[PDB]
């Protein structure tokens, strides 16, 4: 929840400075790997999603368009 | 107290001079032992040590003379501590790594002499059976596990097999519920195996495991992909911003190194590339030839056009990428 709300300030900080941006949004969705790989190894490998994979999933969703909308306001610039 | 003395009179003169040291009609046709099997579970499926481990109550029935009774009309199921006494099959399982059987509350066997003679011997065996497992296309493939169930000593002239019930004898494996593999079919075979000494009888009953993609799709894939659409963004981002194009392929090939090493555990190490090798190797140079396209046009930048050649290379990458995808899974599918 906390990387997901990260991610939303990345929309706060700015559209001039694109370094910055892009930064933030690829650090964020690198956290996301660790959080996802240290949940599983506890459980079995059962094929559907456990409600808790499926929680990470959608914040990973969240947050990897949190990086496509910051893409689609870097195309206009 | 007349029945069960009477019952007692009776097992006394069952084993009153039986020998174990020869089997049901010595020097006669082979004795037919039925086998039927109850799947209690199958766990534990370890493609890392090549074995699963599988859990069932193992009941083999054969026909006996000498254990035939009629006074009693009912069928006599003795205690358990008889079976050391009598005659049972010299079964083995041939792809057994470790087994044993169950513990408490005393060891679980059974014995039952029906007034014919029949005899339902049954053991509950909890057994590493191991199946070379070809992971070739792991995770999307199919493994045929088997147990071959074989008689040590004697030879298809001194004892048979065959499944009791036939396709009915295997039974419960349509409850079991694996975690990562759906248990597609059962097949149960009958050979006569001929080995140097002579046809030996056997039996095989081979469960064709089918691995379940729900949790592979959901973790080993999809944040690949997801990755790897994240180098196409660099596109996006124009030449002028050097630095930040620079960053993110940085970070994505780190982010697929990372990845890899994390999805190495519980894999086994055979030579041939696996499916999820292949595709994390096709995302992963996927990405480094990303990083080699910036390093390309930042050598044109320093040698407008070079605006035209980050347009093509912009469709060229979705593009290639989905053909190679779609060439993949249809392979593999
Ligand atoms: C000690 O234990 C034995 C073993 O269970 C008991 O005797 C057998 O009990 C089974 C019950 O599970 C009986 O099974 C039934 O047999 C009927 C006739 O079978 C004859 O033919 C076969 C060859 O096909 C022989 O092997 C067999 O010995 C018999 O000579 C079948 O017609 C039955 O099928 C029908 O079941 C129901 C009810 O009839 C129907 O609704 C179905 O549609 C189907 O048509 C069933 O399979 C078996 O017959 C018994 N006899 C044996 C094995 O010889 C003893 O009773 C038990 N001792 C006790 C209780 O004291
Ligand atoms: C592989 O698996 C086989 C499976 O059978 C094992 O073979 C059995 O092993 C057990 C334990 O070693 C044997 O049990 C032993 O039986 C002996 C003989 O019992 C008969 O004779 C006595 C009188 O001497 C009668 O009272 C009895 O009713 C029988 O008629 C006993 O003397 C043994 O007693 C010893 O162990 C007990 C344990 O409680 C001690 O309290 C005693 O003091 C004494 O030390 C024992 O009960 C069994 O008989 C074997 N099977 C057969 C068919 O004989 C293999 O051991 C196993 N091998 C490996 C390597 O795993
Ligand atoms: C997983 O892996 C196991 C490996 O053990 C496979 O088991 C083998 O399966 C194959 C085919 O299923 C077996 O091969 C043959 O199957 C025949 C099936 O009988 C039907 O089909 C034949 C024609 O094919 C008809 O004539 C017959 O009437 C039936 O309709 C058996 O009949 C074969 O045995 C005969 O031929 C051999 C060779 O000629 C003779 O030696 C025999 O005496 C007999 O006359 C033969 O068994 C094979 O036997 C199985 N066991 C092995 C290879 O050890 C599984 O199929 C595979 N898949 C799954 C899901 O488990």
């Amino acid at each position: 929840i906390m990387t997901v709300i990260l991610s939303q300030v990345s929309f706060w900080l700015n559209r001039e400075s694109v370094p910055a941006r892009t930064v933030f949004g690829v650090t964020t969705v690198l956290t996301m790997t660790t959080l996802s790989i240290s949940a599983r190894n506890s459980l079995p490998k059962v094929a559907y999603a456990t409600a808790m994979d499926w929680f990470i999933a959608v914040c990973y969703a969240f947050v990897f368009s949190a990086l496509i909308e910051f893409a689609t306001v870097n195309y206009f610039t | 107290p007349s029945n069960m003395s009477l019952v007692k009179e009776t097992v006394d003169r069952l084993l009153k001079g039986y020998d174990i040291r020869l089997r049901p009609d010595f020097g006669g046709p082979p004795v037919a032992v039925g086998m039927n099997i109850d799947i209690a579970s199958i766990d534990m499926v370890s493609e890392v040590n090549m074995d699963y481990t599988l859990t069932m109550y193992f009941q083999q029935a054969w026909r006996d003379k000498r254990l035939s009774y009629n006074v009693i009309p009912l069928n006599l199921t003795l205690d358990n501590r008889v079976a050391d006494q009598l005659w049972v099959p010299d079964t083995y399982f041939l792809n057994d790594k470790k087994s044993f059987v169950h513990g408490v509350t005393v060891k679980n066997r059974m014995i039952r002499l029906h007034p014919d003679g029949t005899v339902l011997y049954g053991l509950r065996i909890t057994t590493t059976a191991a199946c070379m497992m070809d992971l070739r296309r792991y995770p999307l493939d199919e493994q045929n596990c088997t147990l071959e169930i074989e008689s040590y000593g004697y030879t298809t002239d001194d004892i048979e097999f065959y499944w009791r019930g036939d396709d009915n004898a295997v039974t419960g494996v349509t409850k079991i519920e694996l975690p990562q593999f759906s248990i597609v079919d059962y097949k149960l075979i009958t050979k006569k195996v001929v080995f140097s000494t002579g046809s030996y009888p056997r039996l095989s009953l081979s469960f064709k495991l089918k691995r379940n993609i729900g949790y592979f799709i959901l973790q080993t894939y999809m944040p690949s992909i997801l990755i790897t659409i994240l180098s196409w963004v660099s596109f996006w981002i124009n030449y002028d911003a050097s630095a930040a194009r620079v960053a993110l392929g940085i970070t994505t090939v780190l982010t697929m190194t990372t990845i890899n090493t994390h999805l190495r555990e519980t894999l086994p190490k055979i030579p041939y590339v696996k499916a999820i090798d292949m595709y994390l190797m096709g995302c992963f140079v996927f990405v480094f030839m990303a990083l080699l396209e910036y390093a390309l046009v930042n050598y044109i930048f320093f040698g407008t056009d070079v605006n035209a050649i980050d347009r093509w290379s912009r469709i060229f990458f979705p593009v290639v990428f989905s053909f190679f995808n779609i060439v993949y899974w249809l392979y593999y599918v």
